[PDB]
């Protein structure tokens, strides 16, 4: 009863602090910036081995090889500088929705209606790739995970929780609770100490991962939060949505900083992720291209055009040199 | 993982015999696989290779027309069937593995030996040192020559460094001049540039002593080197 | 005199619009559809052998403008080649295009193992390869002549001629006429008989509209293929049967029945690749 | 020039040409969704076939292979996972016809039917309808009527009406009645008619399938 | 009805956050976009020669 309005209260306090945290706006900052200019990336390679919609992708630490994950029940690894496909790996489930690539690179992650997240080991003997573990313990569709190291691993599921996992154990050593809706995607911190998860309530929540209790939760969002990616220097996060438009947040300011929205564009966003330096911002859509943002300005400073259906995998490598893009037509697209 | 191979013994001159390869221990049909042999008192000789799937073969100009080299996938065994057998293809007959793929690690393992006694523009890879003297706890530096450099023009410079023990087959211990294999301890290490390469040993701990190999790998045939022999 | 141009007029037309046409649609096919389905390999075949054929059509124009085969040697030991092989090509994959749409209507559950991409390949070069079964002899035979005025060439045989050249004409006709339409309307009879008996073309008149436009689009490329071969068929056999004379008349016909089965393949693209509801698309 | 690459590349178009005879194979076998309201008959027509948030039952029938997905165990927001079952073959949609007057039952049968056959993923894909438990309906109605769930119901009270209009009912909540089909069955255990049912029904499919591939459609 | 219990308790650990004026903030996130401008393949094409695709 009363601690409804003691929670209304207290949600009146962090806003009107927020709103006393707030001096003047990015873009005000930002207009003495020169503009990045009219970027043109043409497609240097089209990997096409899938056959099914490819739902997820990952690239590697050494931006070479790249895991790929589609709905015909296989995640096949492939050498991007050469097309070759180093493997091809397939699945118990069929039902995959997510996969991970381990930054040591002897593992790949991978997860979706099954409830399951598997974890295959690339580099051993006999010169298969086996099935190094299967967590079991969520009791909704895995949406997203990442690689903490080559034993801790995130999971984030659409029974509105996160967990993480030590996969030598093979069970859960912390769970995050605080979201209301399915959890639909996650993104860790360069030093992967703490990440950011955006649910289906229109909300984003940090988490402190060695402690396990949210930090700081965004608000801003219409819609259900499809995508989610960390600022490289860690203090900032972009997320997508359904209601077209994305947004750069900040942990130290605690509220909105950037929205990134265009009258023209009407369909959600599937996919998130900056450049190696920040500056720009590569956002995938349902209207079978991605979008290519200024960071500060915020203004449409490319597109990427190339898919016959919606896009929705996408990627930078740790390097910069290239970033893909997968889509619902079976092509994953490696512009530079 | 295991392969063990069969089909030595005396044979008569000028007459026909086959060697198998059984392999117990992996996925046998995804391996390429190589027959490697070494003379009574010689180094190491590269004999023949089929890829994976037998959609490849080749063979040494040696033995070329003479031998023939096949694979039963289903059964995991590896053939081959030599023909006007003459006296200077008696040797021991080793079964190797290798696998080629992006970051990948072949010529890793290597079959325990076949005994075949017979009654009476290539690349030359030299090690210039034949016999070196070696005490425990100090460190050592073989070194190796080529006719051709052999980098590539994507990076990657194909030698390898095998040792093989007295009584023992040899082993895997450097891949691409640069990356220590599975289970080698790190004091081995790799070095240089093209036509002129070093495997450095750093505080050489004792039961490691024996004859070290340096094979390339750019282009078929794969030539090993003489031997380089350490003795304590 | 002015059929004397105007035959040759109609055959370069007839020319340029099938190649336009084959070419067009081999474009749009590898640009566009760039033959992912079972199908779209078959109209790639049947698009590419009608422009090939069609392409010989200036041969026969010019050696009907000056009467004679300046040519040579050298080309008509092929381009009659070309000609044979490219009507046996055409007419076979618009027969296995025929039985392709059979099986896939009238045998659902044998249709998923045997029509796939790969296999429509594999049917594609086995009909070139059995078409080289005519392609040639016909090319190890067109030996060039000297004519009655200056030079023609035709096909020569041995001993005896009475039983190899109309022998070469029955087997022609035999399986370039009779079997072809034994075949396709067969099977595009059986086909319509099966969707009849449909549940999504039995009621609700804009389905029934659709069956009527399926079994028209049907017919009208089953009676395009007749109305275009038999006359050259029944004129190649009423030659070799009954003595027919000379005349302004008997060559303008020839030449009509001629441009008849060539207008077959320049016509087919618009059939089999603007009448098909993937390229309208 | 691709000196240790061209092994690679032969291990690559190796593994490629196996991915290809892989989704040869899935390309012959018809995918089925099984979906339905909670305590329906969407398990007991499992066992008329002769056989974790995902479940799939795989089974044979003249020469054709059917994967049946039943989705039910999964409690999460539709929306972001039924796309994953765009381009299934055919929606198995179970009804019981006995939860008429429980609870009212109907009307949100009737909700989710009207939710998925309206679905932008399944604008065209064919529907199979099983109303179940038709035995145990037999009884329902000669003390209960159809006019509890139905307040516009004039019409006897009897098996041979209420269930046609109650089909009717169900068969009517389809906006694009010329682009897709919905097929009806009450359930009957006897000889296993409903696997000859399903049957017809996707070879239906199949062909419709095929005369659009062929263009003829 | 123990939920509202822990969602005041962490939206009052959440009101104790010591904020940054977002001025401060965007100027952390232009110096870093600035100072990285040269390390950034997408920003400037590089050319072909130390491009590997
Ligand atoms: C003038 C003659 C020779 C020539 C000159 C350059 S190239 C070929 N050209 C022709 O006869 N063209 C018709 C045939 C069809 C046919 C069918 C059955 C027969 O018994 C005889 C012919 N062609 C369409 C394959």
């Amino acid at each position: 009863d009363q601690l409804r309005q003691e929670a209304e209260q207290l949600k009146n306090q962090i806003r009107d602090a927020r709103k006393a945290c707030a001096d003047a706006t990015l873009s005000q900052i930002t207009n003495n910036i020169d503009p990045v200019g009219r970027i043109q990336m043409r497609t240097r390679r089209t990997l096409r081995g899938h056959l099914a919609k490819i739902y997820a992708m990952h690239w590697g630490t050494d931006s070479r090889l790249l895991v790929s994950a589609s709905q015909d029940g296989k995640l096949i690894i492939w050498d991007s500088y050469t097309t070759n496909k180093v493997h091809a790996i397939p699945l118990r489930s069929s039902w995959v929705m997510t996969c991970a690539y381990a930054p040591s690179g002897n593992y790949v992650a991978c997860g979706g209606l099954d409830n399951i997240c598997s974890i295959y080991n690339l580099k051993t003997r006999e010169g298969n790739v086996r099935v190094s573990r299967e967590l079991a313990g969520h009791t909704g569709y895995l949406s997203c995970c990442r690689f903490l190291d080559d034993n801790q691993i995130v999971t984030s599921s659409g029974d509105t929780t996160c967990a993480l996992w030590d996969i030598e154990t093979g069970q859960q050593t912390t769970t995050f609770t605080g979201h209301t809706g399915d959890v639909m995607s996650l993104s860790l911190a360069p030093d992967t100490r703490l990440f950011v998860s955006g649910a289906c309530d229109a909300s984003a929540k940090l988490w402190d991962v060695r402690e396990g209790m949210c930090r700081q939760t965004f608000t801003g969002h219409e819609s259900d939060i499809n995508a989610i990616c960390f600022f490289p220097n860690g203090n900032a996060f972009a997320t997508g949505s359904d209601d077209a438009t994305c947004r750069l947040f900040d942990l130290r300011a605690d509220q909105e900083l950037m929205t990134y929205s265009h009258d023209n564009i009407i369909c959600g966003i599937t996919s998130v992720s900056f450049s190696k330096s920040g500056r720009l911002l590569l956002a995938g859509y349902d209207d079978f291209n991605c979008n290519v943002w200024d960071a500060l300005k915020a203004d449409r400073a490319g597109v990427l055009a190339g898919h016959d259906n919606r896009v929705s995998c996408l990627g930078v490598t740790d390097d910069g040199m290239a970033v893909a893009t997968g889509s619902w037509d079976s092509f994953l697209k490696i512009w530079n | 993982v295991q392969l063990v191979e069969s089909g030595g013994g005396l044979v008569q001159p000028g007459g026909s015999r086959k060697l198998s390869c059984s392999a117990s221990g992996f996925a046998f049909s995804s391996f390429g696989m190589h027959w490697v042999r070494q003379a009574p008192e010689k180094g190491l000789e590269w004999v023949a290779y089929i890829s994976s799937g037998s959609g490849t073969i080749y063979y040494a100009d040696t033995v070329k027309g003479r031998f023939t080299i096949s694979r039963d996938d289903p059964k995991n065994t590896l053939f081959l069937q030599m023909t006007s057998l003459r006296s200077e293809d008696t040797a021991m007959y080793y079964c190797v593995r290798s696998i080629y793929y992006y970051g990948s690690s072949p010529f890793d393992f290597w079959g325990q030996g076949t005994t075949l006694t017979v009654s009476s523009s290539d690349i030359v890879m030299t090690q210039a040192t034949s016999s070196v003297p070696v005490t425990p706890g100090e460190s050592v530096s073989i070194s190796c020559r080529s006719s051709k450099s052999l980098l590539h023009s994507n990076g990657n410079t194909y030698l390898y460094w095998f040792l093989q023990r007295p009584g023992q087959s040899p082993q895997l211990l450097i891949y691409r001049m640069s990356n220590l294999a599975s289970g080698v301890p790190d004091r081995f290490s790799g070095s240089g540039s093209g036509t002129a390469f070093t495997l450095t040993i750093s505080r050489l701990e004792a039961e490691d002593v024996g004859v070290y190999y340096c094979m390339q790998h750019l282009e078929y045939p794969l030539t090993f080197g003489a031997g380089t022999k350490l003795e304590l | 005199l002015a059929l004397a141009i105007a035959i040759t007029a109609l055959y370069s037309i007839v020319c340029v619009v099938g190649l336009f046409g084959n070419f067009l649609v081999m474009y749009v096919i590898v640009r566009y559809t760039k033959m992912k389905t079972a199908t779209n390999i078959y109209i790639f075949n049947l698009a590419l052998a009608d422009a090939l054929a069609t392409s010989t059509l200036p041969f026969q124009s010019v050696n009907y403008l000056m009467g004679t085969w300046p040519f040579g040697n050298i080309l008509c030991k092929i381009v009659i080649s070309i000609d044979y092989y490219n009507m046996f090509t055409s007419i076979f994959t618009l027969c296995t295009m025929s039985v392709d749409r059979y099986i896939a209507v009238c045998h659902p559950v044998k249709a998923l193992d045997f029509r796939t991409p790969r296999n429509a390949k594999i049917v594609n070069v086995c009909n070139w390869i059995l078409s080289s079964a005519i392609g040639l002899p016909v090319m190890f035979m067109a030996t060039t002549k000297y004519r009655q005025g200056s030079i023609d060439c035709t096909l020569t045989f041995s001993h005896p001629t009475w039983y190899w050249e109309n022998l070469l004409k029955i087997c022609v006709f035999i399986f370039a006429f009779i079997m072809p339409v034994l075949i396709i309307t067969v099977c595009y009879g059986l086909m319509i008989l099966r969707l009849k008996s449909v549940r999504m073309l039995s009621g609700s008149k804009e389905k029934d509209r659709n069956l009527r436009r399926i079994t028209r689009m049907v017919l009208v490329v089953v009676a395009v293929f007749i109305v275009c071969w038999t006359p050259i068929h029944i004129y190649v056999i009423i030659k070799a049967l009954i003595t027919i004379p000379e005349t302004t008349f008997q060559t303008v016909s020839w030449h009509f029945c001629i441009a008849l089965g060539y207008t077959n393949s320049c016509l087919n693209p618009v059939l089999y690749a603007f009448l098909d509801e993937n390229f309208k698309r | 020039l691709s000196a240790e690459d061209k092994a690679a590349v032969e291990r690559s178009k190796m593994i490629d040409r196996n991915l290809r005879e892989d989704g040869e194979k899935a390309a012959r076998e018809v995918k089925l969704l099984l979906l339905g309201a909670g305590e329906s008959g969407k398990s007991t027509i499992v066992k008329q076939m002769k056989i974790t948030g995902i479940v799939e039952t795989h089974f044979t029938f003249k020469d054709l292979h059917f994967k049946m997905f039943d989705v039910g165990g999964q409690r999460s927001e539709r929306k972001k996972w039924i796309h994953c079952f765009e381009g299934v073959t055919a929606i198995i949609f179970c009804v019981a016809l006995s939860d008429y007057d429980l609870v009212n039952r109907m009307h949100e049968s009737m909700k989710l039917f009207d939710s998925i056959c309206n679905n932008k993923w399944f604008t065209d894909t064919s529907i199979i309808l099983f109303l179940n438990k038709k035995d145990l309906f037999e009884e329902k109605i000669k003390k209960s009527p159809l006019t509890i769930c139905y307040p516009e119901y004039a019409g006897s009270n009897t098996y041979e009406e209420a269930a046609a209009y109650i089909q009717c009912q169900f068969e009517d909540l389809n906006k694009r009645k010329d682009t897709k089909e919905i097929y009806t069955h009450f359930t009957c255990a006897t000889d296993t008619k409903n696997v000859q049912f399903v049957f017809d029904a996707v070879t239906d499919v199949i062909i419709k399938n095929n005369l659009k591939d062929c263009g003829l459609f | 009805i123990a939920q509202a219990r822990k969602l005041v308790e962490q939206l009052k650990m959440e009101a104790n956050i010591d904020r940054i004026k977002v001025s401060k903030a965007a100027a952390d996130l232009m110096a870093y976009c600035e100072a990285h401008a040269k390390e950034d393949p997408l920003l400037t094409p590089v050319p072909a020669s130390e491009n590997p695709f």
